[PDB]
């Protein structure tokens, strides 16, 4: 019931601004402080500040003061974190989190928003099927998947059959290509016996390019 | 700011065996109210951190009894009595007694399971990709342990170099295995010069290498 839904990943040029949103549901918005947490490899996890949803005041971590501006809209139960004058060093995953037992712990977190600061323009991926064939069977198991090629920046999310297929799914960490573009694959192992009855669709999402691709992976007669 | 230092940096534990992680604060962390706001979080790749322990020793509702916290002053410890597959990931300690609230650097827990040989699968380039002038050949190494699986590409038995990229998954939360994907990328013109495309796999669980191959144009 308690949900924190954040805005999607974005690519921003150095010097620009970005406003990340955190839509709250399943609780009375004014009951708990809203927190923002940064995650970047190296500096790791950092607490940026806490917003009082009643008076709208924020207690900031000195490190993020000025750079990050936190607000809340009580009419839409949405908290905002705005980063101004973006620099390469601001590339990170930004989480919103709340504590429902005074100031004891953080029990609920948003899904995170990856903000990428770069001069390179966004590029949507090409989606190619990795069709099951005699070359992708092992015992009575068939492997199939999708190849998500040439996108920028990260991330791409891949679901199978709109999230109904999760068992045996492996969405590989992205690889950086020579071109500066990323590539990844998402695979699943299924019974080879039911390739004639079951339908397998990879749902590819690249939020920075507003790319949404649904690819039906058809068995190969080879 | 208060620095939270975790020891060790990494841990590899056999299922059913204990795990211990230390967290040291650079200063005392007694809040003005008199309590110590020391928490432990578990984060899995691509997921948000998840609460385990709060106020040094309190177990959060729903967390298994195998997890426990202790400590005083500047020395805190997280204990897992018997590790389970589901415990994989990165453990972080965190203080909220003084502003700014600070996190530890993290401790990676690996589950030391039995050796598992990879299952190997190969995918020729798709007909839709071949229409674009590029050929990507995918070799999948599925559910193996330990992580060190070596892939070599051979085109008409000639060892390849500089035309492939690989990626390993995080350790699986259910079976404690890893999977690896290797992709060979050539132009349609380079792809058409050769017949036999093969990926040879070496691993601790394989007495002899496993090769998966196909003849170009046979599909
Ligand atoms: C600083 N602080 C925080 C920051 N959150 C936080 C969460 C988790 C953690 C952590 N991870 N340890 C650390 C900090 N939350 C607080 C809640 C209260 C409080 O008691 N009330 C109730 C007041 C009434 O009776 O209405 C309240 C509720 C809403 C607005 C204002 N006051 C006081 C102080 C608080």
């Amino acid at each position: 019931q308690v949900q924190l839904v954040q805005s999607g990943a974005e690519v921003k040029k150095p010097g620009a601004s970005v406003k990340v949103s955190c839509k709250a549901s399943g609780y009375t918005f004014t009951d708990y402080y809203m927190h923002w947490v940064r995650q970047a490899p190296g500096q790791g996890l950092e607490w940026m500040g806490e917003t009082n949803p009643r008076n709208g005041g924020t207690t900031y971590n000195e490190k993020f003061k000025g750079k990050a501006t936190m607000t809340r809209d009580t009419s839409t139960s949405t908290a905002y974190m705005e980063l101004s004058s973006l620099r390469s060093e601001d590339t990170a995953v930004y989480y919103c989190t709340i504590g429902t037992s005074g100031y004891d712990y953080f029990d609920y977190w948003g899904q995170g928003t990856l903000v990428t600061v770069s001069s390179a323009s966004t590029k949507g991926p090409s989606v190619f099927p990795l069709a099951p064939s005699s070359k992708s069977t092992s015992g009575g198991t068939a492997a199939l998947g999708c190849l998500v090629k040439d996108y920028f920046p990260e991330p791409v999310t891949v679901s199978w059959n709109s999230g109904a297929l999760t068992s045996g799914v492996h969405t590989f960490p992205a690889v950086l290509q020579s071109s500066g573009l990323y590539s990844l694959s998402s695979v699943v192992t299924v019974p080879s016996s039911s390739l004639g009855t079951q339908t397998y669709i990879c749902n590819v999402n690249h939020k920075p390019s507003n790319t949404k691709v649904d690819k039906k992976v058809e068995p190969k007669s080879c | 700011d208060i620095v939270m230092t975790q020891t060790p940096l990494s841990l590899s534990v056999t299922p059913g065996q204990p795990a211990s992680i230390s967290c040291r604060s650079s200063q005392s962390i007694v809040h003005s109210d008199g309590n110590i706001y020391l928490e432990w979080y578990l984060q899995k790749p691509g997921q948000s951190p998840k609460l385990l322990i709060y106020k040094v020793s309190y177990r959060f509702s729903g967390v298994p009894d195998r997890f426990s916290g202790s400590g005083s002053g500047t020395d805190f410890t997280l204990k897992i009595s018997r590790v389970e597959a589901e415990d994989v990931g990165v453990y972080y300690c965190f203080q909220a007694s003084h502003v700014p609230y600070t996190f530890g650097q993290g401790t990676k827990l690996e589950i030391k399971r039995t050796v598992a040989a990879p299952s190997v699968f190969i995918f020729p380039p798709s007909d839709e990709q071949l229409k674009s002038g590029t050929a990507s050949v995918v070799c999948l190494l599925n559910n193996f342990y330990p992580r060190e699986a070596k892939v070599q590409w051979k085109v008409d038995n000639a060892l390849q170099s500089g035309n492939s990229q690989e990626s390993v998954t995080e350790q699986d939360s259910k079976d404690s295995t890893y999977s690896l994907s290797s992709t060979l990328t050539l132009s349609k013109a380079d792809y058409e010069k050769h017949k036999v495309y093969a990926c040879e796999v070496t691993h601790q669980g394989l007495s002899s290498p496993v090769t998966k191959s196909f003849n170009r144009g046979e599909c």
